[PDB]
């Protein structure tokens, strides 16, 4: 469950980070945190 | 850690 237009990718970092393709931005945190 | 350069299409 996430903003519409991110996806979840999950790194090699342990960690899953959120990438919105329409405005080309990644995020650590949950972008419904931070809009 | 360290935020990765995003383009991604």
């Amino acid at each position: 469950f996430l903003p519409k237009g991110w996806e979840v990718r999950h790194a090699p970092n342990g960690r899953p980070f959120f990438i919105d393709h329409n405005t080309k931005t990644t995020t650590w945190e949950d972008p419904r945190l931070k809009i | 850690t360290a935020p990765p350069e995003y383009m991604e299409a």
